[PDB]
């Protein structure tokens, strides 16, 4: 109820898309992306987390208008790389918190996730950037989270 | 219109230095221009005074430090006057007290809260220059303050803020903010425009000269901030808010940290940062992508200075929470793109990953912002991934 | 009791000279005694600053040097506080804006025109030592002002009048204030008191250590000032307001103009001594004795370097009002005995005379006060006049 | 009446005693005076101005209750030194500027001779000190002579 912030930023138009168990080798992010984008679908968030024995999972968020569109091209791409499945998901809600501060990643991330604890909403997914922390959760809880997030911080 | 431009303590080490100051200054005025210089002290003075508490003390008074720190500015500000009258262009100089740059109670690290812009507005319209000192304040109880590193910048741009001039210029020994660090890329180029967001995203431009505190103030209150080699050069790089990348950036000083098979409920994540946060850790990255049967891994990252630190605290959690092990490594580099117009394309992370796969490198991590795309790579490949991506963006020159 | 002490720039030259002022005030303030202290800056600052701004400009900007020289007393009050507060004595230093020390505008040579008695007062009360910049103050637009050579001596009383303290303690190299000069009379005696009237009176005791102009100020305003060396290897000289001559004074450079033949009639005295004054000869003794078949002669007395100038200004004059002849003499001394109790007692003015008499000096000119009793001789003879009265008067005790 | 002083002084009580035509020799003003010091009779002002042709005029004033015992004695000195006369005046007034400052005789001299002389006061003797210029005037003219000082000076 103290830690500065600039505010709290939301976004409700998202939709999730993961390709699980892909080849970890140079060239497969092109190959997922590549086509997404010769569709001209936009994409906002991109997450990637460390590989293990050999595929990792990859998962980008896109405007809800093209989650039918990039899941259909995902799927195809699925296919034709040997990773073991396309999954997506439209009831999701990216909250970030901004103006953050570079040296104290540390420390707004920590009361972000214990605010959301506090409540039960569980995190999916977490992004960073210098300026921002980046969470993703259902969406039927943006409204608790933004809340928790405003009693937890201060803003500027 | 009006303009607030702030020396640094090289630009201003000597008498001789100072008269160039003031040329300088001199032809703003003359093109129409109100103009409020701050200064900081002569190179050396603000050692060689700490040196002198410390030489008393083994922990000299904050309150006491303030005063006799804060006379170096006071010396500055009367010369550059004196350079500007004798060269036909009045001025006047002001102390911290005398502008009122009312501040905090925190001694060596007091922060601005107000600054009176009614003395200054009258010295300005009366036609003469203002000249401030950096670095300096009051408290409310009338006890003399000093900003800490980077203070005359701040004062700079606070002044700038209140006064609302139409832009703040820094001058300092670099021609302005680059496509990426010239040291690297050769071909790097200067930029003449970027945002307050994008500035603050590629940090390593962040350095001792200006304060990233500076930048953090001004984009608050919409304040263009100009950086410039003191003798104009240049135009220098204008920093306001408003190319389909705007730069890249890259850290070689970073340790990945992952804690793997996490039981995937709330309050999990609190528990691996918790502690990381509790020891003073600075944590740049964090990584968390999706569950699979009720498990996620969860990575961060911090300077290999703490790297180990975090390791064996991170096993402390994964033993706690029950996680499936905790592993590290050191052997990586950061490298992101940055600029806004990202949101706007489509297909600018797929030209970056394209750019590293004609290489040869492999993408570990990627994480991601509106205006940012960030890598993690094996450190072996770092300036090899930051000429391809430069090339391929077409920043090259 | 409170007590005003100021120290010198030699005594605040080094740190480590610092430091052992704050233990003389430690041992003060331990006694009972609220102290006030009133520093200069470190020795060669003020010179080095003053430099540093003809370096800029051959007459520089009176304003403007006031806010550079004065930066010197800040460093030294912050030192003194922090080696005062090491020692375990709290101490707060004040600029003299913070006191608020009142000023005249005139900007190398200010005035103090008031001083605020209330904060400094809330400090003492609260068990603190104030330590005050000497030498400063503001005028009342707000500009900083310095108080001109041997200002920090003038800050010192004129804290000691506004605070009504007990006395007011003035440290520098000399043990008191001498019987005579010791270099002319190895057998001078430091002084316990001595009126404010008596130390003016002997005109040559006041060196650039103690400025005539601080005498004169604790003078009108009752302020008990005592000259101490640094280090007090003694009570000093009290000098303060109230044996059967206090001392000796003697002055070697000194050059008689007399006129002869004047006419004795109202306005004569004003032609003769006008046109000195326009042409800022300054003039000590003035004799003039009953007139005689209505002409009198009329003499004054000048500084060596002024004697060709008064006396060609003289002979001007002498041609205008008609009188017989001017007529000028360099080869002259003047001594003085001073006390008060003179006025008291009959036959001190005989027991000169008469010492003179027995050295065979001739006396060629007497002048007089209720204190003081001059006369004019032959320049040769000044030591042994001076040593023939001091023993005379026994003072050699 | 710009120039500053600490203020006005002046005794009325006072008498003039002038021995003239005095050998210009050491001794002689301890012979005019050693006696006047053994009758016990005090002295204030004494003024001497430069020998001409070897002679010279002393004169001192005395408390107004001395001056006949003074004046007798002085009487008997100059017939014994060979003196030219002894005469006397009871008719006069010391007036004095103190709080000079030492710097400034020239300046606060000038005007007090101009103030008086523009009352048509004559001036019969002049003496000075550090602090102190002193006047010597015919004691009917004391309360013009300290009117005119006091509009021509400023006081403290
Ligand atoms: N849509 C991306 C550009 C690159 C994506 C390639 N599929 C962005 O705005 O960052
Ligand atoms: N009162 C002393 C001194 C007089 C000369 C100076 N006022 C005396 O009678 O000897
Ligand atoms: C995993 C995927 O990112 C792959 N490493 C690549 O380089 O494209
Ligand atoms: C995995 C961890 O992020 C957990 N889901 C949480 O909400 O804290
Ligand atoms: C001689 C001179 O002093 C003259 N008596 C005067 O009053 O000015
Ligand atoms: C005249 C008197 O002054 C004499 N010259 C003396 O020396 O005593």
């Amino acid at each position: 109820e103290q830690p500065i912030i600039s505010g709290i930023a939301f976004n409700r138009d998202e939709a999730k898309l993961t390709i699980r168990g892909v080849p970890d080798t140079p060239g497969v992010a092109f190959k997922i992306l590549g086509p997404i984008s010769a569709a001209n679908v936009e994409v906002d968030m991109i997450v990637q987390n460390v590989a293990h024995d050999n595929t990792t999972d990859f998962t980008f968020t896109v405007h809800r208008n093209d989650y039918l569109n990039a899941l259909e091209i995902l799927k195809q791409t699925a296919a034709n790389i040997g990773a073991r499945e396309a999954i997506g998901d439209t009831n999701i809600a990216k909250v970030s918190i901004v103006g953050v501060g570079m040296r104290s990643h540390a420390g707004v991330a920590s009361r972000m996730f214990e605010a959301l604890a506090k409540e039960s909403i569980n995190i999916q997914m977490i992004s960073t950037s210098e300026i921002k922390v980046s969470v993703v959760i259902e969406e039927k809880y943006l409204e608790l989270a933004v809340r928790a997030l405003h009693t937890a911080f201060e803003l500027d | 219109a009006l303009i607030v431009q702030k020396f640094g303590g090289t630009s201003v080490g000597t008498v001789e230095r100072i008269e160039q100051v003031a040329e300088k200054v001199k032809k703003f005025r003359e093109a129409g221009d109100d103009v409020v210089v701050v200064v900081s002290a002569m190179s050396g003075e603000t050692n060689r005074l700490i040196g002198l508490a410390n030489q008393i003390m083994e922990q000299p008074v904050p309150r006491e430090l303030d005063v006799m720190v804060s006379t170096g500015e006071q010396v500055t500000i009367a010369l550059l006057s004196m350079a500007l009258i004798k060269r036909g262009v009045p001025a006047v100089s002001y102390t911290g007290n005398q502008v009122r740059i009312l501040t905090d109670s925190a001694h060596t690290k007091a922060r601005i809260l107000h600054i009176d812009d009614t003395h200054i507005r009258a010295d300005l319209k009366a036609g003469r220059v203002v000249v401030v000192a950096g670095f300096q304040g009051v408290d409310g109880n009338g006890n003399i303050t000093t900003l800490g590193r980077g203070g005359s910048d701040t004062t700079g741009v606070a002044l700038a803020a209140a006064l609302k001039a139409d832009e703040c210029q820094i001058y300092t020994d670099v021609d302005g903010v680059y496509t990426t660090d010239p040291r690297v890329v050769p071909q790097a180029r200067r930029l003449d425009k970027i945002t307050f967001e994008e500035m603050l995203e590629m940090a390593s431009l962040g350095s001792k000269v200006l304060q990233i505190r500076a930048v953090e103030f001004a984009g608050k209150y919409n304040v263009p901030l100009r950086v410039l080699h003191s003798f104009q050069e240049g135009p220098g790089t204008l920093i306001t808010i408003d190319p389909i990348i705007s730069g890249i950036a890259f850290n070689r000083d970073e340790a990945k940290l992952t804690i793997r098979g996490v039981p995937d409920t709330p309050g999990v994540a609190f528990k691996i940062l918790g502690p990381i946060s509790a020891a003073n850790v600075e944590v740049d990255m964090i990584v968390q992508n999706v569950a699979h049967d009720n498990t996620t891994d969860f990575t961060f990252t911090v300077h290999r200075n703490d790297y180990l630190n975090a390791l064996e605290i991170l096993k402390q959690t994964a033993a706690n929470i029950g996680a499936r092990e905790a592993i590290g490594d050191t052997n990586i580099a950061k490298v992101s793109i940055v600029g806004v117009g990202m949101r706007s394309h489509a297909g600018v992370a797929s030209r970056m990953f394209e750019a590293l796969a004609k290489e040869s490198i492999n993408i570990q991590m990627i994480s991601t912002s509106e205006i940012k795309v960030s890598v993690v790579i094996e450190e072996k490949y770092l300036e090899l991934a930051v000429r391809a991506l430069h090339t391929a963006f077409e920043l090259d020159a």
